[PDB]
DNA sequence: CGCGGACGAAGCCATACCATGTGGGCTGTCGCCTGGA
DNA sequence: TCCAGGCGACAGCCCACATGGCATTCCACTTATCACTGGCTTCGTCCGCG
RNA sequence: AUGGACCGCCAGUGAUAAGUGGAAUGCCAUGUGGGCUGUCGAGCCCCACGCACGUGGGG
């Protein structure tokens, strides 16, 4: 239901940031901030027509759209190279493959999964930009719809990222026989 | 016979005691998140300050074998004779095979499983009882699995040696229910009076020496901090404290020093880089002869801001103490000090001049 | 034994230390946002100033292997002998294989995972102990996986070499908890005394060499800035400082230079584009013999304006120091200097004539 | 070794540098709004004036490929050999798969994704290193995806070429931190000494040819404007400037011309239609040997008016310099010029006769 | 928050009929764009930013041209509907909305009358009621209402645009 | 000498890789005065 | 007594911008600690108490 | 007065010590707010004097 709008945004923003700098610069300056902060008064032009019809849903759209426009040029040059995973799976694929610190990522994942709606938006942007600093393939539509469902109970989106992260870690380790 | 103490203390942007991941501990009270300082942290600061003045050193530890062996090595015993000696003192107190120990890591003396709570002269006397049986201990070390040889009666009477901190805070020891002393001070957790969210600080420890081509920080991370106006509360059951201490003058000194340490002290959690030391902006001591009472329900409805919180917290504690006083009438004593002369708080009793004056006149009236 | 220092310093339109996204770090105090300068920044500026004068050079780095290799190349060793040598000096400590080292670069000494903090003569002396074992280092380089051969005792004693910045600010090292020194100076974050919102500053980078005769400019953006009157505070625990330094004469020089660097210095974060160099408009040093105290609660209720903030902040800090002084009576020494001759601040002590005079008379009284 | 300069300059009804929507930039200082002029604007006017006199031409641009190719076509190279040549010269540094560049355009020479800052002889010399490898450039251009062939060491040594504006103002280049030079002049934003609200100017554009049934003008808008008495300040770290320049005489000339350009110049932002050319009503240069210091806190308490603001600002700056001088005692040099002979400002030093004389005697005393 | 909307609605209808009916009070309320307000809109006011939100828009109401004088979406929709339908320029009304949405309380009353009157010169329908509760809401939370205006504007502009094909 | 209280003696134990979709309820308003019904 | 009218005269119009631009690299740490107490069965004897 | 009636899991606890986000930046080039204008009789009561036209005093 929301995932479809999520794929719309990710579609035109994924081609937008690479195809013209005005929106990428109007969105980049909105990472990790409220949808009404004056600094983001220039991002409505692009994001406002896609929100459907609680504030958690709009927070999700604006926040992740900004995240998509604030990634380094390396991550976009690889992002434009041409069931499905959450970002937890992305963290495991990051530690197992690109050599990140396991004992750290685990406590940063449980640190973020243990917070309130506002803590996921303040702690999230640097974490995801670090993951795109290591160019791990993160899925954006799932990330936003997840943040959208992050506002009704702080249990139904955290537990699945943590369990999905550990699950894929031990499957990547058992598969390395 | 219950000395209740309330205090409003506003701590600036800091992090007193973090959680298992750095964040400050938070309660969900009246529906909203509220940073809090655990009770055990303040209790620890209090005891270390009280015992600081009253140099009793109520050491809580596990390595009693290590220090008993150290005391025996100071008094002439050989290293192995001291180690086996201490192990005899600890192994002669449980039911059989002594108290339970843990896996010995190094060749160093092992650490017991339970936490002991004794003063330093108590450990010294334990080393004395161990010294009274030099030959016996040496004879037991010759075997492969030695047993208890010490007169469990007197060592068990030495473990029961109390202290000011032992008297107030109490002790627990499962393998020796005869030494368990019950605490006399009910210490409560300190929660904010207004919903406060945590805030992330981004820090980068940069390396001083440059690198050939590029220059980046040595390490980047982010720690969680929070500021706010904490409410704190504690009870002192005089009756049980005088029962533990026995005398009434020592008890009176212990409660007076307790209150002064309760207002004065502040924990040592990430203070070396935050300088969050402060004093309570409001202090309310009441002496009740029926039951202790906390003002926590007054602060259930979180306070919205954009204004200050000290005045609102002060006058709201006043309001709740007034109506609460006229709903549960009792012949109790009430006194308060305040660091803000704008409003006049009537229901809190007679406004003394200063914290130590307030404490002196209230402990006296008790 | 607690040297407290307070200072009101009004910074113009600038951005001292930005956050991870450009904005200045902000607190939520008394309900309103308040821009703040992190403690690590002032501590860094201060140390660089103290060690600047007191040419101690307390280098904080990761690439100790690279610099030790540099010292060995200066002293005659070949490139590979220097690299393997330095790695031997680093690998011969820690109770495990060595201190944790991870992922080396490409053609250059790797970087230790933990961060070191040593003076320059310490690194030189490390190269000296490495130089005394030429043959051993060469013999180990012949193998495929060498191990420690260096006398961990003396190099470990060289890593414990303290310094003025090490003495005041403290050090941490997990692989060597024996060298961890505890700081003696509590440094506080600096928050505004009045709620300040961020100011977005649109800016442009015009480019020469026009291609279409358009007014099109090479680059546009919006940088966040903010101004306001910051309050700053810091404590110096004399006892622990005299313990770290050892002597009492060296300590006095370190604390005097600390206070002078605390008033003089200002960070170097976004200064080339906005000269925010300034001096504190109010300085209050107090010597307390019981516990340090902060004046942060005085500034909880944000100050509304349209008027000035220097006079209001000064007289309000005065009032809070007076009532606070008559509520927590104590035998302390108080002195203050001020850049405004309008009001008379009584409770802040005896008005000295100038900052360095105040610092001299207060360090003397310590 | 820190040359501080303070100056009170009252600008009439104008708009120096507007915001992203027309309004003038404003600070919220001491609770009240205050129109301000960004620091980069004055720094740009200053640089163009300093380098204007000292004809060094410290060109800041993105289209370096276009001009290097232009130099190569002037020296005999063909259009494609020049284009591929310049692209090779920029792409032959090879940090991370060569220099980073913007999305290539249809047919024009693309502009690098980072703004360079070099003098014109540097571009010429880059074209020289490109000309020394004619055959090599053609050989790589024959391929489909060429790589670096140029001696990255010497071209990388040409990018380190400083200049008067490069020395004073500093440079940044992320892909080549080896050429990054740190600025030596702290330039501050200029805020008013009294709270000023913006005034909405309603302007109309009339058409000079009439049609019947209408008299509507050609356009109708409302440009914002504001006037006031701006305070300005700048610091010059002599030590680091002599470090950048290397010599001490060139450094002395650069600081002297810098100060004269700081007082003389006024931006060219919305000046053609609102002539706001003015001179500073107060100039105070101080030479400090310990740390630079600004007088901004003197102007935190906004000044209420209905009277003038030049005299009040001057004497109030005086008082603040007096108490500040007796609170942070130091053996420094102080001099000042003033366009008002009513009061005598004691704490500001010895009143020189004119701005260029003051600048000469202070740069002289500063060595 | 509706308690202000209903009063504002009674005020807008009574003032509309009053301005087309009686020219005296019309020109007398128009002069402010203020004693007349004290004697006309005072009985329709229950923070003074609300009261100024009432009489200010009342004066803007009395200052409109006759063409648009003789005749629920907020002002964002009104501007989008004006731009698409009545030929107003997009790059100009966008810039004007950002200009208005960025200012403080005292700014919107300074840059608002000209734009509202100008869009009104094309017979655009402004639900004056919610405009009064918006300028009243400007005191309680400024950036929230400004957000509603800008995002609402772009939202309905692109929705109607794609809806037209 | 007579005896309290407390413990200890065992019987017991246990070769033909994948998932989760949810919510809805509270509040009060005027223009005043003269004329005619 | 309540519903209804009224209350000097207070302007009309027309017009509202085009363009161009929105940066890059780098860095992400370590170690030590993680408890017991019991809720079974009867009787005889044993060490300590009076 | 219910496989129920009577009925406390429970007495002890610092999460700790360390840390710059940092270097770079004209928002710009263009504008009439305009044509038109004199500010010159119902009111409520009392009392006084009155040529029954009115005049003045206190509410």
């Amino acid at each position: 239901y929301i995932l479809q709008h999520a794929d719309a945004l990710v579609k035109r923003v994924s081609k937008l940031i690479v195809n013209e700098p005005a929106a990428r610069a109007a969105l980049r300056r909105g990472v990790g901030l409220a949808p009404e902060d004056p600094r983001m008064l220039a991002a409505h032009r692009v994001v406002a027509p896609y929100v459907p019809v609680v504030h958690a849903v709009e927070r999700a759209f604006y926040a992740v759209a900004a995240i998509m426009a604030a990634q380094p040029r390396s991550a976009r040059d690889q992002e434009a190279e041409a069931r499905r995973p959450n970002l937890g799976v992305s963290l495991a694929q990051a530690v197992f493959d690109k050599g990140l610190n396991a004992d750290s990522t685990e406590q940063r994942l449980h640190l973020i999964a243990r917070q309130n709606l506002d803590g996921v938006h303040r702690h999230l942007p640097r974490l995801v930009l670090y993951l795109r600093s290591d160019q791990v393939h993160i899925d954006w539509g799932i990330l936003i719809r997840d943040l959208a469902r992050w506002g009704h109970t702080p249990r139904h989106v955290a537990r699945e990222w943590v369990q999905d992260y550990h699950r894929t870690l031990e499957t990547l380790t058992r598969q390395a026989e | 016979t219950f000395v209740d103490i309330h205090a409003i203390q506003t701590l600036p942007y800091s992090n007193i005691n973090r959680d298992d991941l750095g964040s400050p501990k938070t309660v969900v009270y009246g529906g909203k998140e509220r940073t809090r300082v655990s009770s055990q942290s303040w209790k620890r600061a209090v005891r270390h300050e009280v015992e600081a003045r009253l140099g009793d050193k109520a050491v809580r530890t596990r390595r009693i074998i290590s220090e008993i062996a150290k005391r025996l090595r100071e008094r002439g015993w050989d290293a192995d004779l001291a180690d086996a000696g201490a192990r005899q003192v600890v192994l002669s107190v449980g039911k059989k095979s002594g108290i339970k120990l843990e896996k010995e890591k190094d060749s160093e003396a092992p650490a017991t499983s339970v936490l002991f709570y004794l003063p330093v002269p108590a450990i010294d006397e334990l080393a004395a009882i161990a010294d009274e049986h030099r030959d016996a201990v040496a004879k037991e070390a010759a075997k492969k699995t030695p047993k208890g040889i010490l007169p469990a009666d007197r060592i068990t009477e030495v473990l029961k040696s109390r202290n000011v901190s032992v008297n107030l805070f109490g002790r627990m020891l499962a393998e020796l229910p005869s030494t368990e002393v019950d605490g006399a001070v009910q210490f409560a957790h300190a929660f904010t009076v207004h919903g406060t969210t945590v805030e992330v600080d981004f820090f980068t420890a940069v390396d001083d020496i440059p690198k050939e081509n590029d220059h980046g920080s040595g390490h980047m991370n982010a720690g969680q901090f929070s500021a706010g106006t904490f409410y704190r509360y504690a009870n002192v059951n005089l009756d049980r404290l005088v029962e533990n201490t026995g005398d009434a003058q020592t008890a009176r000194t212990a409660v007076a020093e307790f209150l002064r340490a309760f207002l004065s002290t502040v924990p040592s959690g990430k203070q070396n880089a935050t300088a969050a030391m402060t004093l309570p902006d409001l202090v309310h001591i009441a002496v009740r002869f029926d039951r202790p009472i906390s003002f926590a329900p007054a602060f259930e409805t979180a306070l919205y801001g954009s204004d200050g919180y000290t005045l609102r917290a002060c006058q709201e504690l006043n309001n709740y103490a007034e109506r609460l006083r006229e709903v549960w009438p009792d012949d109790a004593i009430r006194g308060y000090a305040t660091v803000e002369n704008k409003t006049d708080l009537a229901a809190l009793g007679e406004r003394y001049d200063s914290y130590p004056a307030l404490i002196d006149a209230m402990v006296a009236a008790a």
